DNA sequence: TTTTTTCGGGGGGGCCCCGGGG
DNA sequence: CCCCGGGGCCCCCCCGGC
């Protein structure tokens, strides 16, 4: 069957277990859908964000949002090059990553949304108040990582075309966004569960897939050990279960991903030697992590909190760290060769340990 | 008045080797050439108005005289150059049968060639050597680098030098007479020091000054002429207040119209060409001007980032 | 017809259809509504802070200058969703440029001014790049006789010289709690808003001069009453929380945690702050309103932490990591 | 150079190097006796390091130099080589070579060798030098540190100028097209962070390996989002989170079973590939993404080839479902 | 319909009378009265320049009350032109103040009607 | 297109002749005698936006002609394409080609030419030097490094200075003349000191203040008028707030600040701008004052131009001039 | 001791198809 | 009625500073 994460996955604002306030929240937006404004879900990662849209979708339209296909729309470039999109869509809505291309987003903004706002669902999608789904809703994931020219772009198209169609665009931070379009959509703010919430969601898993638990003190310590991602915790939850024979117990190791474990032996070794032959082998290990689909920024953030954790490092050390790390996550915001900024941190968290 | 008249440097353009001034050596040898013949091809490089174009012209026309017209093939950035102009006219030219005197030959010229493209060039190549006892080739080039080196060895390189002042003086002064010009000493150096060694804008400048106010002294040349603005721009990065270095960007930059584009860029320029600060200084200088231009660029471009570029650079100089 | 707008979002539904029903752009309102009798409407350059009027502003100006039918023959709307390279502005924008007016009818001549001129509204002109820009100088110029230009903008610094020269610049003001109070409130009683006294002003504080955002949030509290169903008054508090700032309880913990001074403590403190979601803009405004505005601080602690609040601020703004930069901004004031 | 990469090993490949100036001597000397002018044998040698051993343009020279002076002695050959010069552009690894020297930014140097040289010898290749640079910063031995400064701070000095001239790059090659900082550019990325670090090589000069790294990310990439886009309909996630989260347990809920129980578990994993739209060459691209001690090569070269045999066979033998119906 | 009413014999005279300079300028000026039709145009390079001056004999009908200026562009012109067939008639159809030219075709034989309206160029 | 009295005022009062020129009577009394003497040379107009080089050109132009001067010079801009294509056929064939009108000489003018391709910049330098005899070139630039070297080498440079304050004033005069309108000595000193040499702005900045009066025919524009319809802050507002943040505590300043800007919506651009003007006075008996005004006011500037939090800005802005004049002790 | 991104312009190769001639 | 000349788009390939 599928996996644990995904197969428990609640389909309705009525299934979800943590954030009642959020649920309520929801609830009443979709109380009054027809005059429903632009959302914008934000969030840390792995709290629900997309299952909560799903809900309020499915809350506002019916079942069949979840009934989804995956179509390919084409696209062609000034230049005369050729793009493919892949597009989820369903009877009553569209998911689209504009993002996949990269720079050419602002094609997709300006070709497909505007065609989809262009054009009025006739349907006769019979809705809760007797008068037939008339707006169209468009999801646009990964919104955080969209060009500044897309945004500008869908800036009027927002406007225009509200009548016509709706938009939820799921982010997990802010800051990339710009303020023209931040102030067109109704911000929406997710908690990330407790850890008592996410135990008891690894307990119910626990007991549909009866799974042997020698104490409930696992759960607790796969909930501490997640910092909020549930979606991390079931995952790991059913690592820990598969190999440990379904048998949990009390002594069960937590298991790490192995990304995380090269970057701490990273910390470790650039903590142990600081040397340019270090420096050298840090490129090397930096290169080796970014060559998998391991992004720039990631790194820096797990690097930087794992320095931190060091306990042979006094507060000066750890300020300067702090420091460097804030500047280059600038830096690579602002460039297109993560590698440079990665050995340039590097070399200064080297420079001031020493 | 529609009838206008030949401006100087047109109406005295040399039309003999012997009345071109400056590259003494170069001149001679290419005299000598003209007087024997047996003309090699040759790339004739050298920065703006100082007469590359009127020797190659003066040098043709006496080597050839009445074949001027049927020997000469003269192609510039203004005529197509293409690969199929290179494949089809110039090897027609070259193939081409002309009966000249005992040592004589064809011609070639290529005025600016540096705005060809390496195609060309390359399929400039071959003709050259299969045909080189009919035809010889002549390019005037501003860059020198843009021309492939295969072609620069089939070719005798005549680097000309920057006119000095004792040469753009006496065309002035031969001009002057020739013209009957009231000038005074003091109005000549002006002219000289603005020209900056490009005959071209001494004359322009000399005439202008002549056809505005008449008499040629400091007063009016300068009047017309304003100093060169990179030699201001030097003067305000080598000030040792930053009151003074705020003081000559404001009241003789800034106020003059000059933009904030050109001003980076020239400082830029300079600050690249400043032999006398340490190579140290010089390039932290220049990454505070490249921030700086980075900012104007983006629209911010006001006499705040320009004086806290200088503020930086004074800083830096401390 | 109507229900074509009566089922439209708040911010769609009561924008501005006049030039009368503009509320606090009056120094500039008045210019373009008495350029409906001089006939000499200059080239102009909306600019100014986010929704603030301006669309709004140049849409209600068409619709009386032209009117209901002659309008869509007399306006060229280009924004940014359209191709604006330096071929579509010589080509397109000109040739726009070079016709003759649209014949008005005898029923436009008699009911609206219907001015000689067409009009090109190029929005969000920001974004088109310095080449094109250069490009409609003198289009502007030889053709002022039959067409006139509006260039809407947020930042003014990225229109070219040239063309700021050119075009007469209109300046939007931000939209407080002091000058558009009277439009939130004539909203909330046309929707049947029932809220308590300073909701529509801390609503509008909170906005931070953005009209839209004030409309959204009060749509947003009317919608939770309306669903919770006990006939009570808004509250402030609701407003907040629907607005992501962050309970005071939390600032003056963080306050604490900073005094501390210890390293340790206030990583861990922001780790657990930062799985709430607070969006780190929000958190540096209220602390620097909580700083600036308190009397226990010297004025050197002051002179730092604006700067260090400055430089945070503007490290955010360029789409950074937020845990990172708020681990920073706080380690740097307990160190201060 | 890669044009004419098809003449790789489909001919004979034939090396003509320059002359050296012993046979060439004869040559110039005949020709001298010939036209009638005066070379000294201690000239040819120099003349001909004026022209990189241009035979033909050693030919030209005396012809041109001949029309007018018809000796060529010591007293002017300074003059000869100095105007007839051969400026040759340098190829990545020598301009590498050449800029990571710290004879050239000495202060006696620094005149020989101006900063507009170095600043033309980056435009010789702008598009590889930062990259040889940014590569070779790191293994020269330095001789123009400060008093008290160490090599791991120059060198860290240098990477922050790296990443600067980075993002001056970045903003040159864009929308904008601002072709105008690209002479800054070269302080940035080539001159500077070299300038900090110059001295002697403590090795050879390595090519630039982020051409390869980037094309590797850019294949996985497109591996990792054709996996993605195959499990969209069963999982809630982006290909980012599909990498960090989902890959670990999936390879538990895959391969794990061929290790420790073997072709009896072809059944289990052909079953959870089916549950999510799962092909055959995006199990191998799945197995393929794992680093660090997680690395499935010795792995899988190990697994018994009868399992394998079995698992692909039943995997062929059996109807699959599709997640997108290319029509 | 009022000021300028004028049809050709046939829409081929028109279409001849066009693609006679049409590859020479861009922009065109007709100055219709009541005596014709004159049209002068300048090229892009200011080196030739093309004068057509077509006589009221030269149609079926022509009615012009007061001089009218029209200024057209040729491209636009001979695309809407190339809109007929050989066997229709073409009439020019202006209004007061214009702001854009009529080019009706009509085939009496097969009935058939056409109708296209040109913005005229300031 | 109905009269002129439907066209804006930068277009309204565009400078007929070249004696309605005025700022540049070195520029303008050469190109007349140039004119008179008929020695016109290649012309290379060199000055920032609105400073008279259009205007000045075309009135050159119809000086030397009649009216018919548009069929009689080949005027090309930035709206038009002026590639390698274009200046080796259409330029060339103009240049190389008689008068089809009269017969005289050929001009081109090539306006904003800082916009041009270097590659047609290269091409134009023998089509310039050949067909001299006949034909003459105007070049009219703002940006000076965007213009080839040749190029430069090849025209006579003439420099358009910013608007001097005299020329200003007689301008405002003749337009309050036609017009019928009044303005105060302070508006006018207001206006030309907003001005920065552009007359342009002027003339924007006069209609808008026509259009602010109720009735333009008595009332005059004060300079409150000027400042109402420019929006921008006033000189006692500007020192006021440097008052405040030199000399009292951080709460006054920051209480008087929000205040002045909230009376008018003041902008923070504007404020900051006009203090660094006071400042620039102020005799500073630290360098370093001045240097750490200049660069964290710079800073500031970049800042804002990104938008950002214009609170913590105008923080920044007081905290700044405060730790910067800390160093004056 | 080897090998990447984007607009805009320019160049150069490839057809396509109208027109005109036979 | 059929073949040939030569205008016009379409597609791709390479530069970009002093
Ligand atoms: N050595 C010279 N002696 C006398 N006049 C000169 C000299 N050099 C330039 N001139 C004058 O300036 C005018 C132009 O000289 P050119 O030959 O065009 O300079 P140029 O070096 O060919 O310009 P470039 O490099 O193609 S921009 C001549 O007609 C002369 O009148
Ligand atoms: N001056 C205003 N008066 C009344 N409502 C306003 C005003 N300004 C904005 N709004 C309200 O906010 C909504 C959007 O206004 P907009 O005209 O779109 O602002 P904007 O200036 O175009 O924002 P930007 O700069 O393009 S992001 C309007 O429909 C109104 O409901
Ligand atoms: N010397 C002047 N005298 C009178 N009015 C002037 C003067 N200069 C500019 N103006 C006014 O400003 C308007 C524009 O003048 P122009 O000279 O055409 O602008 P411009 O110099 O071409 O702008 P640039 O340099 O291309 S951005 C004129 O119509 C006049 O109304
Ligand atoms: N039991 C339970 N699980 C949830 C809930 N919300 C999210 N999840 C689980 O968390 C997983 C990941 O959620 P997702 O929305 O994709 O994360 P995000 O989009 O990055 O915010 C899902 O597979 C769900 O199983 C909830 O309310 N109750
Ligand atoms: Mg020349
Ligand atoms: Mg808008
Ligand atoms: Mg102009």
């Amino acid at each position: 069957m599928s996996l644990w994460v995904d197969k428990y996955r609640p389909k309705s604002l009525n299934a979800l277990s943590h954030n009642e306030e959020l649920t309520n929240f929801l609830k009443s937006l979709s109380d009054q859908p027809r005059d429903l404004p632009h959302l914008l879900l934000y969030g840390p990662n792995g709290t629900g964000k997309k299952t909560r849209c799903m809900a309020l979708l499915e809350s506002i339209f019916g079942p069949g949002v979840y009934r989804l296909k995956i179509d390919v729309r084409q696209f062609v470039t000034a230049s005369n090059r050729k793009l493919e999109l892949n597009v989820v869509s369903s009877p009553y809505h569209l998911e689209i990553t504009p993002s996949d291309m990269g720079n050419n987003d602002r094609i997709v903004i300006q070709e497909l949304l505007k065609e989809v706002a262009q054009m009025e669902q006739v349907d006769f999608q019979d809705s809760k108040d007797g008068l037939a789904h008339r707006y169209k809703c468009v999801i646009i994931n990964e919104a955080n990582s969209l060009t500044k020219d897309a945004q500008a772009a869908l800036r009027r198209t927002m406007e225009k075309y509200s009548k016509n169609i709706r938009l939820i665009m799921v982010c997990d931070s802010m800051s990339p966004i710009i303020a023209p379009i931040k102030s067109r959509c109704l911000l929406i703010r997710c908690p990330a569960p407790s850890d008592s919430e996410i135990s008891t969601i690894l307990s119910d898993v626990v007991t549909n897939e009866r799974i042997q638990l020698e104490t409930k003190d696992i759960l607790k310590r796969i909930a501490q050990a997640s910092n909020g991602n549930l979606r991390v915790s079931l995952l790991m939850l059913e690592s820990m279960a598969l190999n440990n024979e379904l048998a949990l117990k009390s002594s069960s190791p937590i298991i790490k991903p192995d990304w995380i474990i090269v970057i701490h032996k990273l910390t470790r070794k650039i903590v142990k030697e600081r040397s340019v032959n270090s420096l050298i082998e840090c490129r090397a290990v930096l290169y080796d992590l970014l060559a998998h689909c391991i992004p720039a920024n990631i790194i820096l953030k797990e690097l930087t909190f794992s320095l931190l954790d060091v306990e042979t490092l006094n507060t000066t050390n750890k300020s300067s760290i702090i420091e460097y790390s804030s500047v280059f996550d600038e830096r690579l915001s602002l460039g297109n060769k993560a590698i440079f900024h990665l050995e340039g941190f590097i070399a200064k968290v080297m420079c001031c340990l020493d | 008045t529609l009838s206008l008249q030949l401006p100087w440097v047109e109406k005295y353009r040399p039309q003999v080797l012997s009345d071109i001034v400056g590259n003494k050596e170069t001149i001679d040898r290419l005299q000598q050439i003209a007087k024997d013949g047996n003309m090699p091809h040759m790339i004739i490089s050298g920065m703006p108005g100082i007469g590359k174009t009127t020797s190659v012209h003066c040098l043709a026309h006496e080597l050839l005289g009445r074949s001027y017209a049927d020997g000469v093939l003269e192609l510039n950035a203004s005529d197509d150059r293409g690969i199929d102009v290179v494949r089809n006219q110039i090897k027609h030219f070259a193939q081409k049968k002309l009966h000249l005197p005992p040592g004589k030959h064809k011609i070639v010229i290529l005025d600016e060639a540096d705005s060809m493209t390496a195609g060309a060039q390359q399929a400039l190549r071959r003709t050259m050597e299969l045909y080189s006892n009919s035809t010889r080739f002549a390019f005037a080039c501003n860059q020198s680098n843009k021309i492939i080196e295969p072609l620069q060895s089939r070719c005798a390189i005549l680097r000309y030098s920057k006119l000095s002042d004792e040469d753009v003086l006496k065309r002035l002064l031969q001009i002057i007479k020739l013209e009957d010009v009231k000038y005074t000493n003091d109005g000549l150096e002006a002219i000289i020091f603005t020209a900056e060694g490009d005959m071209r804008q001494a004359i322009n400048n000399l005439q202008s000054t002549v056809a505005g106010h008449g008499l040629v002294n400091a007063d009016n040349v300068f009047k017309i002429v304003d100093s060169p603005h990179p030699l201001i721009v030097k003067k305000m990065l080598l000030a040792s207040n930053l009151e003074d270095s705020i003081q000559i960007l404001r009241t003789d930059l800034w106020k003059k119209g000059y933009s904030s584009i050109d001003i980076v860029t020239t400082s830029f320029r300079v600050t690249k060409n400043l032999a006398q600060v340490k190579e140290s200084v010089r390039l932290e200088m220049i990454k505070e001007i490249g921030l700086t231009h980075m900012r104007i660029l983006e629209g911010v471009g006001t006499y705040l980032q320009l004086a806290s570029m200088l503020a930086k650079i004074h800083k830096l100089n401390n | 017809a109507e229900q074509s707008l009566a089922q439209q979002p708040w911010v769609e539904k009561y924008r501005p259809k006049n030039l009368d029903e503009v509320t606090a752009q009056d120094h500039a309102v008045t210019v373009l509504k008495k350029t409906l009798k001089s006939a000499n409407l200059p080239h102009m350059l909306f600019y100014g802070p986010p929704g603030t009027g301006k669309t709004s502003t140049i849409l209600a100006l068409t619709k009386e200058l032209y009117g209901p039918d002659l309008m869509k023959s007399r306006i060229l709307e280009l924004n940014a969703s359209d191709e604006r390279g330096i071929s579509i502005v010589r080509e397109k924008v000109k040739n726009f440029a070079r016709l003759t007016v649209s014949k008005p009818s005898k029923h436009d001549l008699e009911n609206y001014p219907c001015p000689p001129y067409k009009i090109i509204i190029l929005d969000e002109a920001d974004s088109m790049t310095a080449d094109a820009q250069s490009a409609l100088r003198r289009t502007m110029e030889t053709y002022s006789g039959v067409t006139r230009f509006c260039l809407i903008c947020n930042y003014v610094t990225r229109i070219i010289d040239p063309l700021a020269s050119r075009c007469s610049k209109f300046r939007f003001k931000a939209l407080d709690a002091s000058n558009a109070i009277d439009r939130l409130r004539f909203i909330s009683e046309q929707e049947n808003v029932k809220c308590d006294d300073g909701v529509l002003e801390r609503i509008l504080d909170i906005s931070a001069g953005d009209l839209r955002r004030g409309i959204t949030l009060l749509q947003s509290a009317s919608k939770g009453a309306q669903y919770l169903g006990d006939g009570k008054n808004i509250t402030s508090t609701q407003v907040e929380e629907l607005a992501g700032v962050v309970p005071h309880d939390i600032l003056i913990e963080i306050v604490e945690k900073v005094k501390s001074g210890d390293f340790d403590e206030i990583k861990k403190y922001v780790n657990t702050f930062m799985k709430s979601g607070w969006s780190a803009a929000s958190v540096v405004n209220q602390l620097h309103e909580y700083y600036i505005t308190n009397d226990n601080f010297d004025t050197n602690f002051k002179n730092q932490i604006s700067w260090l609040l400055f430089t945070t601020d503007s490290r955010l703004n360029n789409g950074t990591n937020e845990h990172i930069q708020l681990l920073n901004l706080l380690v740097k004031i307990s160190q201060l | 150079l890669p044009k004419m990469r098809p003449f790789d090993r489909v001919c004979l490949d034939i090396q003509f190097r320059r002359p050296d100036a012993n046979s060439i001597k004869s040559r110039l000397m005949t020709i001298a006796i010939r036209e009638k002018f005066k070379l000294d044998p201690n000239v040819i040698d120099r003349l001909i390091q004026t022209t990189r051993g241009d035979i033909r343009q050693v030919i030209n020279l005396l012809s041109t130099i001949s029309t007018t002076t018809k000796t060529i002695n010591h007293e002017n050959i300074n003059e000869i080589s100095k105007a007839w010069e051969k400026n040759i552009a340098l190829k990545p690894f020598d301009i590498a070579h050449k800029m990571l020297d710290g004879q050239i930014y000495s202060d006696i140097g620094s005149r020989n060798f101006t900063l507009n040289d170095k600043i033309a010898l980056y435009f010789d290749d702008f598009d590889f030098t930062p990259l040889m640079i940014q590569e070779n910063y790191l293994s020269t031995r330095p001789s123009v540190l400060k008093p008290g400064q160490s090599h791991l701070e120059a060198v860290a000095e240098a990477a922050n100028c790296i990443s600067l001239g980075d993002i001056v790059e970045k903003k040159i090659r864009s929308s904008e097209q601002l072709w105008s900082l690209l002479p800054l550019h070269a302080v940035l990325s080539s001159v500077y962070p070299a300038s900090k670090v110059a001295g002697h090589m403590a090795g050879r000069i390595n090519f630039t390996a982020w051409l390869g790294q980037n094309s590797k990310s850019a294949k996985y990439y497109r591996l990792l989002q054709e996996i993605h886009y195959h499990t969209r309909l069963g999982t809630s996630t982006d290909k980012i989170g599909l990498r960090l989260d989902y890959l670990p347990t999936f390879r538990k809920r895959l391969l794990d079973p061929f290790l420790k129980q073997g072709a009896d578990a072809i059944s289990s994993v052909i079953e959870v590939m089916d549950d999510y739209y799962l092909t055959k060459e995006d199990w191998d691209s799945i197995m393929e993404f794992f680093v660090g001690p997680d690395v499935t090569t010795a792995i899988i070269k190990k697994i018994p080839a009868t399992v394998k045999s079995g698992f692909t066979r039943k995997y062929n033998s059996m109807t699959h479902p599709v997640a997108i119906y290319r029509t | 319909a009022s000021m300028l009413e004028a049809k050709f014999e046939e829409a081929s005279l028109f279409k001849r009378i066009i693609d006679g300079f049409k590859d020479c300028v861009q922009l065109v000026n007709f100055q219709c009265k009541e005596d014709g039709i004159i049209a002068q145009a300048v090229d892009d390079s200011r080196v030739l320049l093309v004068s057509l001056e077509i006589g009221v004999e030269a149609f079926q009908e022509y009615r012009c009350d007061h001089p009218v200026t029209l200024g057209m562009d040729l491209t636009s012109l001979s695309k809407i032109l190339r809109c007929g067939n050989n066997t229709d008639t073409l009439t020019l159809i202006a209004d007061n103040t214009p702001d854009s030219i009529i080019l009706l075709f009509e085939d009496t034989k097969k009935d058939r009607i056409a109708e296209y309206s040109l913005k005229l160029m300031d | 297109k109905r009269s002129k009295e439907n066209l804006p005022w930068v277009e309204k009062y565009r400078p007929e002749t070249l004696d309605e020129v005025y700022g540049q009577n070195e520029v303008i009394t050469t190109v007349r005698k140039f004119v008179d003497e008929g020695k016109l040379p290649h012309l290379l107009f060199y000055g920032p936006p609105g400073t008279g080089k259009t205007s000045t050109i075309v009135a050159l132009a119809r000086e030397i002609y009649g009216k018919n001067y548009s069929n009689m010079v080949l005027e090309l801009n930035a709206s038009d394409d002026r590639g390698i294509d274009v200046v080796r056929n259409q330029i060339k064939d103009f240049a190389s080609t008689r008068q089809i009108f009269s017969k005289g000489f050929k001009l081109i003018i090539l306006d904003e030419a800082d916009a041009m391709t270097n590659a047609a910049q290269n091409a134009l330098r023998r089509v310039i030097e050949r067909y001299t005899k006949n034909t003459r070139f105007c070049v009219l630039a703002n940006y000076a490094h965007k213009l080839t070297p040749a190029l430069l080498s090849r025209c006579t440079r003439f420099r358009f200075q910013p608007l001097p304050q005299e020329a200003i004033e007689r301008r405002i005069a003749n337009v309050l003349v036609h017009e019928k309108l009044k303005l105060s000595p302070n508006a006018e000193k207001a206006l030309i000191e907003l001005s920065n040499g552009d007359m342009r702005r002027v003339l924007n900045v006069l209609q808008s203040c026509k259009a602010t009066l109720d009735n333009p025919d008595e009332d005059e524009i004060s300079d409150d008028v000027i400042y109402e319809c420019c929006g921008a802050p006033r000189p006692s507002d500007l020192k006021a707030v440097l008052k405040s943040i030199l000399e009292d505590d951080w709460g006054t300043a920051h209480y008087t600040l929000n205040k002045v800007r909230s009376a008018k919506g003041l902008a923070l651009i504007d404020l900051i701008e006009g203090i660094v003007k006071i400042l620039e006075d102020y005799e500073l008996q630290n360098e370093e004052t001045r240097v750490h005004l200049l660069t964290k006011l710079a800073d500031i500037e970049y800042s804002i131009s990104k938008g950002g939090n214009d609170q913590i800005q105008g923080s920044a802005v007081i905290g700044a001039i405060k730790a910067s004049f800390e160093n004056e002790t």
